[PDB]
RNA sequence: AGCGCCGUGGCGCAGUGGAAGCGCGCAGGGCUCAUAACCCUGAUGUCCUCGGAUCGAAACCGAGCGGCGCUACCA
RNA sequence: CUCUAACUAUAAAAAUCUCUCUUCUC
RNA sequence: ACCCACUCGGCACCUUACGAGAAAUCAAAGUCUUUGGGUUCUGGGGGGAGUAUGGUCGCAAGGCUGAAACUUAAAGGAAUUGACGGAAGGGCACCACCAGGAGUGGAGCCUGCGGCUUAAUUUGACCAACACGGGGAAACUCACCAGGUCCAGACACAAUAAGGAUUGACAGAUUGAGAGCUCUUUCUUGAUUUUGUGGGUGGUGGUGCAUGGCCGUUCUUAGUUGGUGGAGUGAUUUGUCUGCUUAAUUGCGAUAACGAACGAGACCUUAACCUACUAAAUAGGGUUGCUGGCACUUGCCGGUUGACUCUUCUUAGAGGGACUAUCGGUUUCAAGCCGAUGGAAGUUUGAGGCAAUAACAGGUCUGUGAUGCCCUUAGACGUUCUGGGCCGCACGCGCGCUACACUGACGGAGCCAGCGAGUACAACCUUGGCCGAGAGGUCUGGGUAAUCUUGUGAAACUCCGUCGUGCUGGGGAUAGAGCAUUGUAAUUAUUGCUCUUCAACGAGGAAUUCCUAGUAAGCGCAAGUCAUCAGCUUGCGUUGAUUACGUCCCUGCCCUUUGUACACACC
RNA sequence: UUCGGGUCUUGUAAUUGGAAUGAGUACAAUGUAAAUACCUUAACGAGGAACAACUGGAGGGCAAGUCUGGUGCCAGCAGCCG
């Protein structure tokens, strides 16, 4: 026979890391130059190719696609 | 011992069971004397000597002797008599002794 | 106070001149499907303390200690 | 269809036992 | 006084049912539902109870008469089948004994339980549990514990939602972690998802007292069963037995029994024997070559994958062989038993494999994607990762191992097997040559196997020496240090090796285990566990006995008879 | 020839229609000493015809459930066995 009790935890909780959703996120990446040319506020990643934007957190820029291999100090 | 054992339920709860407390009328008591006809005398921890029936699920399922802590259910219509419902095997009885649900003047130790 | 008795290992006893005893207890083991009965093995000392003789003392004796009983409170 | 024969002779002790009993129709 | 016949009366008796009974049985217990010859006494479920009371008799003891209150669903009669008997008859069993052998129980250790302890020391078994779950677990195993991950939540619907349902992450805090587990910031990803409902899966979670399957046991004994037929009202019984025989419900037989079925036997594997057959460079032998050595006579012991030839041994196919064969005893002279001879073999030739009806609340949900029900199904009892445990230790018990030494230990030398096994999508068995003292290391070469390890050149054993009755050169436990191997990882020593300390142990009480011939016992090897690890198990072979060849005394088993107030059956 | 018309009928459906009728009320009259009440009868009086039938039981005796949920030798049931 087995005599098991209700498990009591010495830990408050660990919560699922909810993904940070951002409304109107894409336009912040770019900048319209008055009905015509456009520029990109973020920096492009060389390894992946054109378009993918580097991530700036503090004194470095970081990629998303090849995220692991690219983190270059500013 | 004997060939009786194989006819039994084989209910093996050897591991440490969780002891059951007292609930609104169920109270702890101590076996004072053994009587006949499957009935016992229980000194309850209230200064009273109730007459407790050896009860179903307990008659020939556990064997109880003099000086055993016990849990017994009362009857509101007749207070003098009651029914033995559960038996504590001298280990959780020590725990209740430290927690002191019963007056500690009743010292029963091997 | 004297005299008679005694000195467990837990209790009742035995030999006391050659060195730890028995029984009843207690612990463990054995027989039995199981218990009791029965069987086996122990673990307990200052056989009360100080001395004499002695290869030997616990005895044998004496220089005392403590407890019981008869004389009986012995101005 | 005919008949009456063979024979022995051991006793030691041993007490007790708790649940629980469950349908048979083509 | 007998003998024969008859009769009356009496205690009785045998057979039988054609009559009676619930039957055991009764010649009355018959002439009773086809109920009536005369007549007296008694009983109306059991207990209370032949008790109290009231009479009456008695010296007394006690006798006669004699309820109720109350309680109870049975008590009781006969017989049937089992079980049991410290009841009987006849047979069996070294899980029984006699005569013995080797032991265990005493010691140390290894392992398995209980208990204690612990966060956990995961759990199931208590003859038929305990070196058992193939349970020799360092990770995994795993089932326990302290923690950390993930969904491996199908599908349907709703819901958000493509101006983001969502996913993932560098670096840092955090963490044991180089875990984007959680946070800091931000970047990436596209309808697979996310949060709710239903539902479904997963579970070494529970229930073997819900079950299957399997195995164990009753029970290694010889025991079961139904069809017609006979006896019983019937449950049941005969067939299934008085004897003798057998290991056997095996037969000879006698018979309300006749024919049959399962079991036993028969049957297969294996071990023998095959100078009879077929054959063999993956097995051996001879002759002869080509050589080596010693002898000198032409001979001895060798080497060669050179040739020819053969199958005695080694193999494995078809077959043969033994059926108690012959003979002598003994047997209602039948089944069969005993002895001798010939044989290879005469215990069923030895050893096994399957192995009947009925049953256990025997074990297993912890082998199964076998499984009903219950539980859980998101910080999970799912799965995975890290570390710990399953091995702790005041203690008891069960398998064993090494020992207590002279029939010995230690040195050399001799040198003998049979079962096996062995690498592929992986890395096995290892020869040989070099190193190291050893474990071991390295370089090569064989073997997917009668080819290579391998003739597994194994131990016990044998011969010659050292030791010399001293807990000693026995015993090698417990420890200290070092060297290696397997392993991601070895501390709580994995294991092997080297030096040292060398403990208890003086043949072990009560008690108890196994075993009658290549047997016990000693001795090791192989295989299963296996990356490394056995003191375990399954097999194999070496050396190889003492003592039976009987019995029912102990423990049980089979059949029959008997008794029972037992049938959850002598617990 | 699969059919299948249902060829010939009998039930089951909150579908659906037309009827009849009281139990009740009530002009009257009968009834009665006088009144009730009954018999008769105007006028009303049925659709869920709510104008609504209970009392016990469903293991056996003994006709009818090994359906669902609850309690778990509790509560209770059961004349007896259970
Ligand atoms: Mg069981
Ligand atoms: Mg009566
Ligand atoms: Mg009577
Ligand atoms: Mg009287
Ligand atoms: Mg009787
Ligand atoms: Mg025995
Ligand atoms: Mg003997
Ligand atoms: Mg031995
Ligand atoms: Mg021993
Ligand atoms: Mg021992
Ligand atoms: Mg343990
Ligand atoms: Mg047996
Ligand atoms: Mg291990
Ligand atoms: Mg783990
Ligand atoms: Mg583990
Ligand atoms: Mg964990
Ligand atoms: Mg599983
Ligand atoms: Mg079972
Ligand atoms: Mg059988
Ligand atoms: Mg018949
Ligand atoms: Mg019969
Ligand atoms: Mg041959
Ligand atoms: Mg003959
Ligand atoms: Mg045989
Ligand atoms: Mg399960
Ligand atoms: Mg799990
Ligand atoms: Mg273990
Ligand atoms: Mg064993
Ligand atoms: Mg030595
Ligand atoms: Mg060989
Ligand atoms: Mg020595
Ligand atoms: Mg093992
Ligand atoms: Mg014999
Ligand atoms: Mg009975
Ligand atoms: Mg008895
Ligand atoms: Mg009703
Ligand atoms: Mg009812
Ligand atoms: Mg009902
Ligand atoms: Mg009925
Ligand atoms: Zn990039």
């Amino acid at each position: 026979g087995k005599k098991r009790k209700k498990k009591v935890y010495t830990t408050p909780k660990k919560i699922r890391h909810k993904h940070k959703k951002v409304k109107l996120a894409v336009l912040n990446y770019y900048k319209v130059d008055d009905e015509g040319k456009v520029a990109k506020l973020r920096k492009e990643c060389p390894n992946c190719g054109p378009g993918i934007f580097l991530a700036n957190h503090g004194d470095r820029f970081y990629c998303g696609k090849c995220h692991s291999t690219f983190a270059t100090q500013k | 011992g004997g060939k009786k054992g194989r006819r039994g339920k084989n209910d093996s709860d050897g591991p440490k069971r969780e002891l059951i407390y007292k609930e609104e009328g169920q109270e702890y008591a101590q076996i004072t004397k053994m009587l006949g006809n499957g009935r016992v005398e229980a000194s309850c921890f209230d200064g009273n000597k109730r007459m407790a029936h050896i009860r179903g699920k307990l008659r020939k399922k556990v064997w109880m002797g003099q000086g055993d802590i016990i849990l017994v259910s009362l009857r509101d219509f007749q207070d003098d008599q009651c029914d033995v419902v559960h038996k504590y095997n001298l280990d959780e009885a020590r725990t209740l002794k430290n927690q002191g649900e019963l007056p500690e003047n009743a010292k029963i130790n091997e």
